[PDB]
RNA sequence: UCUCAUGGAGAGUUCGAUCCUGGCUCAGGAUGAACGCUGGCGGCAUGCUUAACACAUGCAAGUCGGACGGGAAGUGGUGUUUCCAGUGGCGGACGGGUGAGUAACGCGUAAGAACCUGCCCUUGGGAGGGGAACAACAGCUGGAAACGGCUGCUAAUACCCCGUAGGCUGAGAAGCAAAAGGAGGAAUCCGCCCGAGGAGGGGCUCGCGUCUGAUUAGCUAGUUGGUGAGGUAAUAGCUUACCAAGGCGAUGAUCAGUAGCUGGUCCGAGAGGAUGAUCAGCCACACUGGGACUGAGACACGGCCCAGACUCCUACGGGAGGCAGCAGUGGGGAAUUUUCCGCAAUGGGCGAAAGCCUGACGGAGCAAUGCCGCGUGGAGGCAGAAGGCCCACGGGUCGUGAACUUCUUUUCCCGGAGAAGAAGCAAUGACGGUAUCCGGGGAAUAAGCAUCGGCUAACUCUGUGCCAGCAGCCGCGGUAAGACAGAGGAUGCAAGCGUUAUCCGGAAUGAUUGGGCGUAAAGCGUCUGUAGGUGGCUUUUUAAGUCCGCCGUCAAAUCCCAGGGCUCAACCCUGG
């Protein structure tokens, strides 16, 4: 609801993971929801991520040109494995 | 440095003033954030809401001459300090 | 007789002004490259020493003087001041570490 | 039989005629308006949209002698005192003007962490002892001028050192850091130094929204990322060395073009469309460019340095300047104002105070530019007449209109009285003898513009003969023209009326609301399939979307409802 969740593809840097947000909102003119995608760059000091993996952001003060985010753990999630 | 002062507002030649607290380096028709009075020489109204102007002063705002003779027929003074 | 100009008068106070910053900021200056210039040559000595430490703990005092003296004067902020005295006590322990003191 | 709903109009034109389809045109409202004809007053507003073209002249930022040394005037060339070129302090970064640039944290909205902050407020502790200079000034000296040069003297809230420290650096040991006095019947206020807070202001980052073009598809190399060393008030490739190869994009990168943004303004049944004058907020610029000093704060409209173009002065060696500040000139253009009064009020800067400055602002003047309001007479006027036009030649119309008779005086003229606005004992008013009130005179001072073929309210006659000419569309005129011109009459408006230009509506004519593709314009020649879009049924999970209840915010002004005040209205104000 606050912060963005998103996808952490393109991991390769040092330090550091692109990450591929996305959301739904309406189209003003005709009141569709649509699909829209933005991504960021966020840091990783332990390197506890790479890609395929679901993540979370935070704002931070900035690290660098264009990388102004931190990664965290998702909060809710819905696993439920096998639950009867 | 934060005001005690009045704008103008009204037609030519008949001058109906509103006290309000804006910053000192801004014009007479600035951003107001708390409009705490109304007053106007003519028909002599005044309603000056005392709760708000005491919150200012206690952070330093300091009056006009006017405004100081306004709130000196009142009684603020006496239980600001 | 000739008049007054105000604008003029502050261009006249600047340049006194100028002098004085510009000098007061070049001993700042030079009294930090005693110090470089000596921890460079105490580093690629390897005779490792402790009474060789007190002619820079000599000149340590004279480039805070300087700096404190300037924060009084209105060259230099506080916080400024506070990253070049860091940049020395940094650079310092550099000598320390590197070598067997720490 | 409740309540909601105050809101959607069409017409002409393709055809011999009809039903459709589809464009063109008109009736509405608005304007920073312009032109044409006409023109009485008052109230509130508005007034270079083009050449961010170039500018003569005057003003637009100064202030403190209760910071300091000197100098001048006056006096009884004696005391008090008045004035200031210079040193020093604060303000000259506010206010004012302009949208050239800018397609992006610039703006709007909603959040954040790694920072600064003079003046104001609050608060904890201090100000001890010494010294050296530049100005002014005095002498000499160079210049046409602007401005200097040399030799010596001097004060300070100006300069320097020492001493102290609840602060700074550092893991610590340790090292470093300040100050100014002034006025005074002496209580004792204005200030100075260090440190911790409050408010306001400012800097930085981020989510969302933020023009057109694919006949611009690849762009970037300090470019994306880190480390180390730097640097900034502070985070940051902000800078640099090395290392890694990432970063942006077909949901439109890059490139090109356009443009200040917003609150809001206009239109619209609404959805939404267009737009960004005045007022208010943010940003940006200051002859064209670049750079830095000063300061709490600038890369500074009326500050400095350099280059370039232009203008002015010159004794030809050398100098001065930047109206996109007020007013005003030239030029451009269809087109937009006095080279005015005043700091009385409001607000701002300096000062202990008295007071000084304030082309901001408050007022006046010009313009029918717009909106609103009131006049250009009311009542009566039997019968008859002159006159214009028309006629079936009997009459009809202009026409109760006029004449005439009484009544009244907004307005007009004359003569008096006369404010509020002023806050502060009194005095202190640019506007201003202004608004306003009383008295006298007397219908006396005051209506024009377009249209009259259909849309579209309003008709005949004369003249002209596809001529002269009208026209928004259809189209009228070729000898009886309701369509041209004149006349009379009528209609619709009214100190305005019409023309032109620009935007919306009508236009469902880009059809989300709200259109269509058999033959009227419109289904790829066909199929397989990537991305993308959508997706059967049943029971649970979560609560992103969605719905409900609270909190904060989207400034004020404007719009909407109510109330009040200007004699009413426009308009102004209060509250929601
Ligand atoms: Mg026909
Ligand atoms: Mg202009
Ligand atoms: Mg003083
Ligand atoms: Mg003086
Ligand atoms: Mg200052
Ligand atoms: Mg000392
Ligand atoms: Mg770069
Ligand atoms: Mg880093
Ligand atoms: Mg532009
Ligand atoms: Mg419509
Ligand atoms: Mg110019
Ligand atoms: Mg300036
Ligand atoms: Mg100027
Ligand atoms: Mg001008
Ligand atoms: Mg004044
Ligand atoms: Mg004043
Ligand atoms: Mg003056
Ligand atoms: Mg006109
Ligand atoms: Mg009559
Ligand atoms: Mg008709
Ligand atoms: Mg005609
Ligand atoms: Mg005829
Ligand atoms: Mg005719
Ligand atoms: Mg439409
Ligand atoms: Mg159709
Ligand atoms: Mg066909
Ligand atoms: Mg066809
Ligand atoms: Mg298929
Ligand atoms: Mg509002």
């Amino acid at each position: 609801m606050r912060s963005m969740q998103g996808k952490v593809i393109c991991a390769t840097n040092d330090k550091t993971v692109n990450v591929e947000v996305v959301r739904l909102a309406p189209h003003p003119k005709y009141k569709r929801r649509v699909r829209k995608k933005k991504k960021y760059q966020a840091h990783d000091p332990d390197n506890q991520f790479k890609v395929g993996d679901w993540v979370q952001l935070d704002k931070c003060r900035p690290i660098s040109k264009t990388k102004t985010f931190l990664a965290v753990a998702p909060e809710g999630r819905q696993s439920s494995a096998t639950r009867p | 440095m934060v005001k005690l002062r009045l704008k103008r507002c009204g037609r030519k030649q008949r001058a109906v003033y509103r006290i309000v607290a804006i910053d000192v380096r801004s014009r007479r028709e600035g951003r107001d954030l708390q409009k705490v009075g109304f007053y106007d020489p003519i028909k002599s109204q005044t309603y000056l809401n005392v709760p708000a102007i005491l919150d200012f002063l206690e952070k330093g705002a300091q009056p006009t001459e006017t405004v100081y003779d306004i709130l000196k027929r009142a009684e603020v003074f006496k239980e600001f300090r | 007789l000739k008049k007054a100009d105000s604008a003029a008068k502050r261009t006249r106070q600047a340049e006194t002004r100028r002098l004085r910053n510009k000098a007061r900021k070049s001993e700042v200056k030079t009294r930090m490259r005693k110090v470089f210039e000596a921890l460079d040559a105490l580093k690629k000595k390897s005779g490792a020493s402790t009474e060789e430490l007190v002619p820079i703990d000599n000149l340590i005092a004279e480039a805070y003087s300087a700096i404190d003296k300037a924060v009084v004067k209105g060259t230099l902020h506080r916080n400024t001041a506070a990253r070049r005295k860091s940049r020395l006590a940094r650079n310092k322990k550099v000598v320390e570490i590197h070598h067997g003191w720490y």
